[PDB]
């Protein structure tokens, strides 16, 4: 096990459904011997023979620019296009739908308060569920 | 409320007793931790419930300028009893 | 007479601070967001300059929050963004800017609460 | 050794990227039908110089600035990448 | 791993390391540097003391609030040692004397007290134990101190394995009993040396080096069943070393030979003293046996300290002994000592 | 008649505005933005080339015998590019009135010294240098006063942290008072206190 | 761009003063090793002098160099005289402060900082 950090504990990008990249700012430092995640990966690499080229966070942002430069553009939605090609390209394949309905899993508010690890570990979410189911 | 823990230390009204593996018990060697015996939970629970006539009343601490700011408590419920915020005095009406 | 210094203005050797809090430190220039518990907007209207937070730990004696960095509570106040950019470039710090956020102007009407056709017909008062 | 990922970078409005957009709308479906298991990532931004990256077996990447390049020249550089 | 022994901070005062340590010879000469190097990075240091509180004041500092806990003890009385190691991770034995007393002999300093301390450490459940023997510690040696120290080094393994046994040479420092001891031979108008100092080799070490070594060994995942030879560089021949001492201390130098039996009798009648003696038979014996070539063992550089030459730190020790007319003299005016390898 | 609020005068306001016109029209080459506060205080603002002539003028003129220096200060304002707003507080003793003279500076735009006018300004200029870093030309000594000897920094700047960058304690290894990097057993709890409601519309900075 | 000078037309006229200052420090060090009973060698003192000079060798603005010359002349005043002590003089050497690592992995092993 390699303890990482949380969104309250690392400057990090998280792209939304729109595509807007958004930078977290570190509030509290992670506890114990827990560290940032890319930091752990680069340390692993240096213990191996790889030794990834970057040492700091801005270098990682340069790498993100090299891969996908929609990410450094914080709070900057960018107009995408080229849906007609995907239409032409999906019209080819022949996978058929089922004659079976589709219920979402979050069917009621009872299933909203617990969706991930953090919400699973929560006295308040559990109190809310205890109140919703009763 | 001065129950002890299996380690042997005293416990405060804030359940605080150092764990058996905590190195910060050294400071209590040839020494002692100051912990108060008179708990406020027990001592405010060892008080009666003040029957009153009205449905709204006023609670100062009891000395006027020596108590707390004058607040007002409703007593319409009968499932429970009113309770001051500053002090913990309880009230009811018949 | 005058002097032809075209290169960037630099002051780091004069402030007498160490290299760590010049190169390692990152700055955030921003207009502080409104506290949503209040509808007041005067704690906005000025730009600021914070530093990246660092490790805070508990002193084993009492539990006090300790620090090893002195720029924990460093907060400055500027009236424009150009001035803060200038100050950060001048003191050798690397910055990251948050452009201004203004609320949209909205068409408010009290008579829309009593509509005949629309769904703005509120049912309480 | 072998090719694993291509990815293209461009703009929607800077004319130095034109020839890449035309190349996309002309040849992308053909290229994907030719290479249905390969991924090739098209990511467009506001104001950047176009590029073309080629991700080989290890972390081995190769750039070529195809700025102000007609679509035929784009396709030629791309076939040079593929071969 | 308890949450309170997790290291935090930038490695300094007002920080945390997880190095809760009982240091038993803390009121001495090496222990003060050990406690200083521990408090300098943030670490609780339990310090058992039998002396008067006047002689623990210099240790009252060198640590942030609550990180220095003193409690009184007695080697005769067990339950004054379990009480100390009850909450610790590390234990560092520095106990030692350069003379016997009516109450405590060398056996009852180097053998029976480490055995008790290590028994208490194993029963309490601590992780480490740093014992400090001597480089020349050998069961077939000439001195009661050295044989007792080898016996203790063996019995500590027999009781508490997973231990660390450091074997320094004769240490020098500001308030040592090595350079000051050779420099106080000016009050006698000539210095005696067995065989005029030749056929004797000394490889001294500095206090800071041993202290940093101990303070890293209490954090190194290595050094669990390893002995060490804290020797330092520049093996020296005794005549040239005393000549360097009496040049840096610019007084004079009148050497002359002396046998070992009469110098032993001198040490004996000097050790006839209720106070701290100036000389003893075991001290003469320990002075006039050479230091082992230590290259069969790791040393400092296998632990994270680059050893310090005597020539760079000796003036700090020896300027105390100078007079006026020489006190304002520098390090580079003493034609340094002649080194040997042998 | 209003007991809670302060009583206001008229004659002092008129007097000091007239004297501001006087100084303005008599010393135009150096003067900027003469002003008179609500409370009766005159405040002249000066180009740094005008320090010695303005101070000598107010010291030695007959209608302006400002021959006693009360303070020489500075105010670090990182917003304006010329940060340090250097101030001179002077009194007359012939007319029983005070005046304020101001000029600006930067880390690399020093100012003429004033010891040729008021000898009081020696230690005050040394203090401004020690605290803000404003060099002063043709000053006799111009060394620190208040800070430690081997001190790196100009404290009363706003860009300097309150707790400093170094910390002291005595080490037995070296037998000295060594300077170590700052590390607090308790971080200074900064508080955000400015209410988000305009209390003073008269000073309403418009957008 | 068209700014005022202080004690300097441009960089060579300032490097002149810089070398004068290095000269004064080099001549002064052996007197301070003697007056205040320092326990170091004259070589490492002058090495510290050259080090604290090279800490500012990356700069080009003449005004910065002039203010640095001024600060160094102040320090040289305090050091020629014995206003300051063995403490403030040995405060340059960092004889207690453990060396701040410059490797990634040690930083990762102790601390969250870069
Ligand atoms: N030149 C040197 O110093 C060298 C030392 N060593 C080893 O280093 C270790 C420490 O050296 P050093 O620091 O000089 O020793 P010190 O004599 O300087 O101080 C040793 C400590 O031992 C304690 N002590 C001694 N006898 C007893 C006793 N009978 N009961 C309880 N406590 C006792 C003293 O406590 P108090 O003073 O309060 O009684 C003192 O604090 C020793 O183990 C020694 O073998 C090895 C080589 C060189
Ligand atoms: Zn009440």
């Amino acid at each position: 096990i390699l303890p990482g950090a949380a969104y309250t504990e690392k400057s990090a990008t998280y792209v939304n459904t729109e595509g807007r990249a958004q930078q977290t700012k570190v509030a509290v430092t992670p506890p114990g011997l827990a560290r940032e995640d890319w930091k752990i990966i680069r340390a692993l690499s240096e213990i191996a023979g790889i030794t990834l080229p970057y040492d700091t966070l801005d270098q990682v942002r340069n790498r993100l620019e090299e891969v996908s430069p929609n990410l450094v553009r914080y709070d900057d939605i960018e107009e995408t296009n080229y849906f007609q090609q995907a239409s032409e390209l999906a019209k080819l394949v022949n996978q058929e739908v089922l004659a079976d309905p589709l219920v979402p899993p979050q069917l009621t508010i009872k299933d909203f308060y617990m969706t991930d690890s953090i919400s699973r570990a929560s006295q308040t979410m559990a109190k809310c569920v205890k109140a919703v189911t009763e | 409320g001065v129950q002890v823990s299996p380690s042997g230390e005293k416990i405060t009204h804030t359940g605080q007793v150092y764990d058996e593996k905590d190195y910060r018990r050294v400071r209590f060697v040839d020494r002692q931790k100051e912990v108060n015996e008179n708990f406020a939970i027990d001592l405010i629970a060892q008080q009666p419930v003040n029957e009153v006539e009205h449905r709204i009343i006023a609670c100062d601490g009891g000395g006027g300028a020596l108590g707390h700011p004058k607040v007002y408590i409703n007593l319409d419920k009968e499932t429970k009893t009113g309770t001051c915020g500053y002090c913990g005095l309880q009230f009811k009406q018949h | 007479q005058l002097i032809t210094v075209d290169e960037k203005l630099d002051i780091t050797t004069l402030t007498g601070v160490p290299e760590e809090h010049i190169k390692t430190r990152k700055v955030r220039i921003f207009v502080p967001a409104r506290n949503n518990m209040q509808s007041g907007v005067n704690n906005t209207k000025k730009w600021k300059m914070e530093f990246d937070t660092r490790e805070r730990w508990e002193n084993p004696l009492m539990g006090w929050a300790s620090t090893a960095d002195p720029l924990s509570n460093m907060v400055l106040t500027f009236s424009a963004k150009e001035d803060a950019i200038a100050f950060a470039e001048k003191n050798g710090w690397s910055y990251d800017v948050e452009e201004k956020k203004v609320p949209k102007p909205k068409s408010k009407s009290y008579g829309a609460n009593f509509s005949w056709n629309k769904r703005t017909r509120v049912s309480t008062k | 050794l072998g090719l694993r990922e291509i990815r293209v970078h461009l703009c929607q409005r800077s004319p130095g990227s034109q020839g890449v957009r035309d190349f996309i709308v002309q040849r992308y479906v053909e290229l994907k039908k030719a290479h249905p298991n390969l991924p090739i990532l098209i990511r467009e931004c506001s104001e950047v110089q176009p590029k073309l990256w080629a991700r080989y077996a290890f972390g081995q990447e190769k750039t070529v600035s195809l700025n102000n390049l007609s679509a035929d020249e784009v396709t030629r550089a791309m076939q040079n990448v593929l071969s | 791993l308890h949450h309170a022994v997790i290291p935090h901070g930038k490695g300094g005062r007002s920080s945390v390391s997880g190095v809760v340590a009982t240091v038993f010879g803390a009121t001495g000469f090496l222990g003060r540097y050990v406690v200083n190097h521990l408090g300098r990075m943030g670490s609780q240091v339990i310090i058992p003391y039998r002396c008067d509180v006047y002689d623990i004041m210099h240790l009252r500092l060198m640590g942030d609030l609550g990180q220095l806990t003193f409690l009184e003890w007695d080697a005769r009385d067990k339950d004054s040692i379990r009480k100390a190691v009850q909450h610790s991770n590390v234990v560092i034995n520095l106990i030692g004397r350069e003379w016997e007393t009516r109450n405590f002999d060398f056996e009852d300093v180097f053998v029976n007290i480490p055995r008790a301390i290590a028994q208490a450490s194993k029963e309490a459940g601590v992780e480490r134990f740093i014992h400090v023997s001597h480089l020349n510690a050998s069961m077939k040696s000439s001195s009661k101190s050295l044989r007792s120290k080898a016996v203790g080094e063996k019995e500590v393994r027999s009781v508490f394995p997973e231990a660390i046994i450091i074997r320094p040479s004769d240490i020098f420092g500001r308030e040592d009993r090595f350079l000051n001891h050779f420099a106080n031979y000016r009050w006698f108008l000539a210095v005696p040396l067995v065989s005029l100092g030749f056929k004797t080799v000394k490889q001294p070490v500095y206090v800071a080096d041993v202290s940093k070594g101990i303070v890293n060994a209490t954090k190194d995942p290595d050094a669990v069943g390893k002995t060490f030879a804290f020797t330092g560089p520049n093996r020296y021949l005794l005549f040239h070393l005393v000549k360097y001492i009496f040049g840096m201390t610019h007084r004079t130098f009148i050497p002359y030979p002396l046998p070992l039996f009469v110098y032993s009798w001198i040490g004996k009648l000097f050790g006839l003293s209720p106070f701290e003696p100036w000389t003893t038979k075991d001290k003469v014996e320990r002075i006039h046996i050479s230091d082992v070539m230590p290259t069969d063992l790791p040393g400092l550089e296998d632990l994270g300290v680059q050893p310090t030459p005597l020539e760079l730190k000796s003036i700090e020790v020896l300027r105390r002994h100078r007079t006026y007319r020489w006190l304002s003299s520098e390090i580079e005016e003493t034609k340094p000592a002649k080194t040997v390898n042998y | 008649k209003r007991p809670t609020v302060r009583p206001r005068s008229d004659v002092t306001h008129k007097q000091l505005s007239a004297f501001g016109e006087y100084v303005a029209e008599i010393l135009p080459k150096y003067v900027q933005q003469v002003q008179v506060s609500c409370l009766d205080e005159l405040e002249i603002c000066i180009h740094p080339d005008g320090v010695i002539p303005t101070l000598t003028f107010l010291r030695d003129h007959t209608n302006a015998q400002f021959k006693s220096l009360a303070d020489l200060t500075a105010v670090d304002v990182p917003t304006r590019q010329n940060r340090f707003e250097i101030v001179y507080n002077l009194l007359s003793l012939r007319f029983n009135s005070r005046i304020r003279v101001k000029t600006y500076a930067d880390e690399l735009t020093p100012i003429d010294s004033i010891v040729s006018v008021h000898i009081a300004a020696n230690w005050y200029e040394r203090e401004v240098w020690d605290m803000f870093g404003v060099f002063f030309f043709n000053h006799p000594d111009l060394r620190r006063i208040l800070t430690d000897y081997g001190f790196e920094g100009h404290p009363f700047r706003k860009d300097f942290p309150l707790t400093g960058y170094v910390e002291l304690r005595y080490d037995d290894e070296v037998k000295r008072v060594v300077a170590e990097p700052v590390e607090l057993a308790q971080e200074f709890r900064k508080f955000d206190l400015n209410s988000p409601w305009e209390a003073f519309p008269a000073y309403r900075q418009p957008p | 761009t068209s700014v005022k000078p202080i004690f300097s037309r441009d960089l060579n006229e300032a490097k002149r003063r810089v070398r004068e200052l290095y000269r004064a420090w080099y001549r002064e060090v052996p007197n301070t090793v003697h007056l205040m009973q320092l326990d170091i060698t004259v070589k490492q003192g002058r090495d510290k002098v050259r080090e604290m000079f090279m800490k500012n060798a990356h700069v080009t603005d003449p005004r910065v160099v002039d203010l640095l010359v001024i600060k160094g002349k102040m320090e040289l005043q305090e050091t020629i005289k014995v206003w300051k002590q063995r403490t403030h003089v040995m405060r340059f050497f960092h004889e207690t402060e453990t060396p701040r690592p410059k490797d990634f992995l040690s930083k990762f092993y102790m601390g969250h900082d870069p």
